[PDB]
């Protein structure tokens, strides 16, 4: 049993996002809460709305939440929840999680079951794809059998990027920061990742679902 | 329904060594309180409901009491991988008019490993960057044990703006960081002084890495 969240992104504020949940691997045959718990950058979880799955439909908001959010079971297998009104308090990673209902006092009661999460940013900026710069060690330095290179992936809106290294062939050895947010609201992050120095190049391949861009940079030994 | 207060705020314990938190309700709220582990970039994972029941899977040196008001997690041979934040819940539902869901507002949970230095790394800005107006220097101090602080000096001047840090979790091993500094400045600044500094402090301890973008 799992769950897997969806239609997360940018919106301006004001805006209006509706985000459903998909429910895979469960058991009909019993009654579940489905619910919506929230995440703002560096902060605590914050429960949003619960909806039980039996045939009442009954849900359970969070004061703050009545009005602006709706959850409902649209389906066997997805839970929805709406939210308007939108200001850049509401940017958060939004988490479906499932618990048990109390039955006989039997259960599992508490979310036993989370999604990965799916990240909302509520800004004015347009989308904004990174520039990507390579990072060598300086031109002075005595070589060695190995070197750490790497990319800074600047000035994109909103997250996430992924960055790879020669496409997943460099695995071990990657160190990929998490991003700052700069006042002006973009991010930026650097990687770097460290190898045996050989004729093979070294890529980084940086891509921003966003903007659907891809951009590889090829990192020069600086040499 | 009832707020949670967890406290301490922030905990560090010795690899192997033993943790408890706390978690207190503004009412009473019987034994309808869980626990759940967060590490930085994962989804929460549930440890305890019922107030000590343990999850499925969950190791018994994690274990949960109470019940009313005050709670209590306590993790004992606390491992490098135990490093996270930690939240209790009140889950239950009396009636439409009487549920509850709310959390705690966490505890961060740091596992101390035995102190070790930074190695350090310095990136001067491609020549690409300096095109664009704007350059970033990089600064990389990796594994790590316990918090730096970092300076930057550009020609022996101390910088006091343009600095960005961004620090990794602690490693699942041995509980060291990473972290990478990086100070921006215009082309001009840049392409006007010689020696790029960056130091990496931990207490009387300091590692620092330069280069001269002359030769470069």
């Amino acid at each position: 049993q799992s769950l897997e969240e969806s239609g997360g992104g940018p919106v301006k504020p004001g805006g209006t996002l509706t985000l459903t949940c998909k429910a895979s691997g469960i058991d009909f045959s019993s009654f579940y809460y489905m619910c919506w718990v929230r995440q703002a950058p560096g902060k605590g979880l914050e429960w949003i709305a619960c909806i039980v799955t039996d045939i009442t439909g009954e849900s359970y908001y969070a004061t703050w939440a009545k009005g602006r959010f709706a959850i409902s079971k649209t389906s066997s297998t997805t839970v929805t929840l709406q939210m308007t009104s939108l200001t850049a308090a509401d940017t958060a990673t939004y988490f479906c999680a499932r618990g048990d209902t109390y039955g006989y006092g039997d259960t599992v009661y508490a979310l036993n079951l989370w999604g990965p999460g799916t990240l909302v940013t509520v800004s004015s900026g347009q989308p904004k794809a990174p520039s990507v710069f390579p990072l060598a060690p300086c031109c002075g330095d005595t070589p060695s059998s190995t070197v750490t290179l790497g990319c800074l992936v600047k000035g994109y809106l909103p997250e996430p990027v992924t960055v790879t290294w020669n496409s997943g062939t460099l695995t071990n050895g990657v160190r990929t920061f998490p991003s700052v947010r700069q006042s002006s609201g973009l991010y930026s992050l650097s990687s770097v990742v460290s190898v045996t120095s050989s004729s093979q190049p070294v890529t980084c391949n940086v891509a921003h679902p966003a903007t659907n861009t891809k951009v590889d940079k090829t990192v020069a030994p600086s040499t | 329904g009832p707020v949670l207060t967890q406290t301490p705020p922030s905990a560090s314990e010795p690899v192997g060594g033993t943790v408890t938190i706390k978690c207190q309700a503004s009412q009473a709220i019987d034994e309808y309180l869980g626990w759940y582990q967060q590490k930085p970039g994962q989804r929460p994972k549930l440890l305890m409901y019922y107030a000590s029941t343990l999850a499925s899977g969950v190791p018994s040196r994690f274990k949960g009491s109470g019940s009313g008001t005050q709670f209590t997690l306590t993790i004992s041979d606390l491992e490098c991988a135990d490093a996270a934040t930690y939240y209790c819940q009140n889950y239950y539902v009396g009636s439409s008019t009487n549920y509850a869901f709310t959390f705690g507002g966490g505890t961060e949970v740091v596992v101390k490993g035995d102190p070790v230095a930074p190695t350090v790394l310095i990136f001067p800005p491609a020549a690409d960057q300096v095109a664009t107006g704007t350059v970033t220097i990089v600064c990389v101090a990796n594994k790590y044990f316990p918090d730096v602080t970092v300076t930057w000096e550009v020609d022996g001047t101390t910088q006091t703006t343009g600095i960005e840090n961004s620090k990794t979790p602690q490693n699942s091993a041995d509980c060291t960081y990473n972290l990478s500094s990086t100070l921006t400045l215009t082309s001009t600044q840049y392409n006007s002084h010689k020696e790029y500094t960056c130091k990496v402090t931990q207490g009387t301890t300091s590692v620092v890495q330069s280069f001269n973008r002359g030769d470069c």
